RNA sequence: GAGGAAUACCGAUGGCGAAGGCAGCCUUCUGGCAUAAUACUGACACUGAGGCUCGAAAGCGUGGGUAGCAAACAGGAUUAGAUACCCUGGUAGUCCACGCCGUAAACGAUGUCUACUAGUCGUUGGGUCCGGACUUAGUGACGCAGCUAACGCAAUAAGUAGACCGCCUGGGGAGUACGGCCGCAAGGUUAAAACUCAAAUGAAUUGACGGGGGCCCGCACAAGCGGUGGAGCAUGUUGUUUAAU
């Protein structure tokens, strides 16, 4: 807003992780308020990438494809007297978990696997190696910020 | 060949060029903003200076020079950047001057710009 | 505006006693003083506003 | 190496000059001013129509010079256009000598000279006393009384008076025409009328507005989620069509 920072909300842990990560990622698959058919869909990709790699804790593996997703510097507009200057900054955390989810979401919604929990697995598991358009937005966003690395304002 | 160098910083509002040359003035390496990838707001920061100066160092480094004095001349913003490129590549600077050319009330100025 | 660097100090210490003698010296102000021509009428109200100023303050 | 121009710092509501003006340093020629005391002249004064002199910059003539800057001019951009602003060049001019021009918001928008009228604080050049005190001639900032339509001025008056000179008499037409005079020219100077309009103005007040400043708020933006604009249909309106829609 304009004058104050709002005390954020509380997210209860998803029910059969116990774990605010996958719920807060079970939100952003989420549409029209549909939990049941949100967290469907992440516990059916979560299973599939388990069962496919032999882990038995898969919240580490979603810890470690969400942190290697994750960008540190993001481009921000700056007005200095008239001009518009893509000054890089950081990436608060929060912002950083937020974007990272979203590009998940959004890249494994565009794939070409039948149902939608079969895309967010592949999509997981491609991002665990390091491919996937949630790697190439990330990478495009690092490269923007190293094309200007100019502006340290 | 040559240990002993002057790093010339001619820093203007535009660009700015970072020659190396030797004690007696003979010009060893140089390197330019505008010849780093960069251009029109880019090319005249500090940055690109520091890149400049960077590129400068490293190509007359083989050359053989370790003692360096600097001489800035110019307003530009890259005059203070340089300098701290050529500390940090290595070079033992040996003294910061500052030459730039300052009429004694000489020749008129251009007219002022009306924007 | 001559700083000679003395042993085994930083380059940023250096640097910042060099921007500080190149300060005292009047260097940036005289390059910008030149950037454009200035005709003596303004000269004239530049510095009589500037007394003006300093009389008051 | 050649050359031209300007003289950073000092530098200062600092200085000098009647104004216009006048900045490196040195010599020569030369004006005024400020100051202490003594001596001297003895009203020799003030102002001043016509007149004469000087008079920024630009401009003109002849002859030199020509670095930078730069009217004009050329190209590049911007733009709807862009004979501009910005950019790159660039000639006259700016510089010198000798002459013309005679005009500037040539301003303090305040003629010159004289006397008197609370005060406070700076600064420049002298002087006299004991770091201060005082007194002078300038140069500033404040501030009474007084004045002023108000703003404001206020011993550097726009106060209180006096001397002489200049000028004004609604706004335009018009500082124009015609005629003189001056000028190489550009033009300057002196200076109407018809006609036309009931205004044109000054200062202040309240608002509003600003591609003025400061501070602040709202799903205003930003950060996001979902839409509308494309399809079919519902509904409303326009247009059209109808006897009417």
């Amino acid at each position: 807003p304009r004058r104050r920072v709002v005390a954020t909300r509380e997210i209860l842990p998803d029910p059969k992780f116990g774990s605010q990560t996958i719920a807060k990622f079970i939100n952003h698959v989420m549409s029209h308020g549909k939990k049941s058919t949100a967290e469907r869909i992440v516990y059916g990709a979560l299973e599939t990438v388990a069962q496919k790699r032999n882990i038995e804790d898969p919240v580490a593996f979603f810890e470690d494809v969400l942190e290697n997703v994750r960008p540190m510097v993001e481009v921000k507009a700056r007005r200095v007297g008239g001009a518009t200057y893509q000054v890089p900054m950081e990436v608060r955390p929060s912002r950083r978990t937020a974007l990272a989810m979203r590009w998940l979401a959004e890249a494994a919604a565009k794939r070409s696997e039948k149902s939608m929990a079969l895309r967010l697995a592949g999509e997981l598991s491609d991002a665990s190696e390091g491919k996937g358009n949630a790697m190439k937005k990330r990478d495009e966003v690092h490269r923007m910020a190293d094309a200007n690395k100019a502006f340290s304002h | 060949s040559v240990s002993e160098g002057i790093a010339h910083i001619h820093a203007s509002f535009n660009n700015t060029i970072v020659t190396i040359t030797d004690r007696q003035g003979n010009a060893l390496a140089w390197a330019t903003s505008g010849g780093q990838g960069f251009r029109g707001s880019r090319k005249s920061t500090p940055f690109a200076a520091q890149v400049a100066a960077e590129v400068a160092g490293k190509a007359a480094q083989e050359y053989g020079v370790k003692n360096i004095d600097v001489l800035v001349k110019g307003p530009g913003p890259g005059r203070e950047s340089a300098v701290r490129a050529l500390g940090a590549l290595g070079y033992k600077v040996n003294s910061i001057s500052d030459v730039t050319p300052i009429p004694h009330n000489g020749c008129r100025a251009p007219k002022k710009r009306r924007v | 505006p001559a700083v000679k660097v003395k042993e085994n100090e930083p380059v940023d210490i250096a640097i910042r006693r060099f921007k500080r003698a190149c300060e005292k010296a009047g260097v940036l102000s005289d390059v910008r003083k030149r950037e454009f021509y200035e005709k003596p009428t303004q000269v004239r109200k530049r510095k009589k506003a500037a007394a003006v100023k300093r009389y008051k303050k």
